[PDB]
Formats: C-alpha cells, structure tokens, sequence
C-alpha cells in the first residue's frame, strides 16, 4: 500500500493520498531511484498534495539514491509555491546532492529568479561550490543572465 | 548500450561482434563510476571525476 501512495502522489490525486494516507499508508514509502510520494508530488508540482504529506510527518529531508531531496526537484522545475512550503516545513535550504548540487545551483542554472530570491531568503551558501568549484553565480555568468548575476552579488 | 564493431563468420555464415559491458558491471547507477577512460597524457580518470 505503500507503492500506492506513491502512484497516488505522483497522479496527482489529492482525495486517493487522503484515504491512503487515513488507511495507515508509508508516509515515507519509496520506489527503486529514492523517490518518496513527497519527490514526486514535488516533481510534477502537485502542491496540493505536498502539504498533505508534510501534514501526515512525511520527511521533509528524504533524499534519493543520489543525494536528492523534494527541495532540489520543486526548486529546479520551477514550483515556487512548494519551494516555500517545504521550507516552512523544515527543508534543508543547502541540502547537497552526490554532485555536491544545491536547490540554489538548480533553480539558478533554470533561471527561476523568484525561486532563487526566496531560497536567498531563508539563507543558502551563495558560495556553495558544487564538485567543479561552481556557484550559483558562475552559472549565472556562463548562462548569461544579467538579472541573475545582480541579484546573485 | 553496446557497440556493433563489424561482423565475423560462424561456421560458413557472415554474423555480427558485439561490445558491450558484461552484464555485472552496468547493472547499479554507482557503476557507473567505475569505467575509466584515458587522457592523453596517459592517466586513468574514472567516469566521476567529469
């Protein structure tokens, strides 16, 4: 039942994850790659169901086989919403991946500017180096994005 | 996802030669760390270091 909720979170279907989670159901289940119902509602923005996990307890800091938390997956697709809740919810705002990848370095490289203003906000090593010595901003310099260099200074 | 380098004969008949890893080293997602490709100064870099 576990796998369900997985199925459920990521098929967006907000009613199926309550009944499930209501039924008992692994808040924190997950499939082969690391994913838990949190990676993938989070994944395909389904905001609606990312806090009707973090309500039920669900890790707010599981990562994936690689290194991977929920906060890297919102922040690099663009889904400002959940990149704020999970952080009002605890998420790990420098959490490193394998790479040694940030939600900073995702969301800047993505050129998601608001996504990188709030992750600012709740502090966030702008000098992180990732494992080849890149910030958030010399992605922003390679990339070309002027906004984003400003505000990355 | 194996390489097709060129065909060979088999008892009379013209078939193909295969490369490929054997199945042991491309079966995990670390594995992949453990192909080594050679720069041309001579050293060994495995497949995480780019």
């Amino acid at each position: 039942l576990g796998k369900k909720l997985l199925e459920a979170a990521r098929a967006g279907r907000d009613d199926e994850v309550r009944i499930l989670m209501a039924n008992g159901a692994d808040v924190n289940a997950a499939d082969v790659v690391g994913w838990t119902p949190l990676h993938l509602a989070a994944y395909w923005g389904h905001l609606e169901i990312v806090e009707v996990l973090l309500k039920n307890g669900a890790d707010v800091n599981a990562y994936d086989t690689l290194g991977s938390t929920p906060l890297h997956l919102a922040a690099h697709f663009g889904h400002l919403e959940i990149v704020e809740v999970l952080l009002k919810n605890g998420a790990d705002v420098n959490a490193k991946d394998d790479n040694g990848i940030t939600p900073l370095h995702l969301a800047a490289n993505r050129g998601h500017l608001e996504i990188v203003e709030v992750l600012l906000k709740y502090g966030a090593d702008v000098n992180a180096q990732d494992k080849f010595g890149k910030t958030a901003f010399d992605i922003s310099i390679n990339n070309g994005n002027e906004d984003l260099a400003e505000i990355l200074q | 996802g194996g390489s097709y380098v060129n065909d060979f004969i088999d008892r009379g008949r013209v078939k193909k030669v295969y490369v490929m890893s054997e199945a042991k080293y491309r079966m995990l997602p670390d594995d992949i760390g453990d192909w080594y490709v050679r720069a041309a100064d001579g050293q060994m870099v495995p497949f995480s270091a780019f």
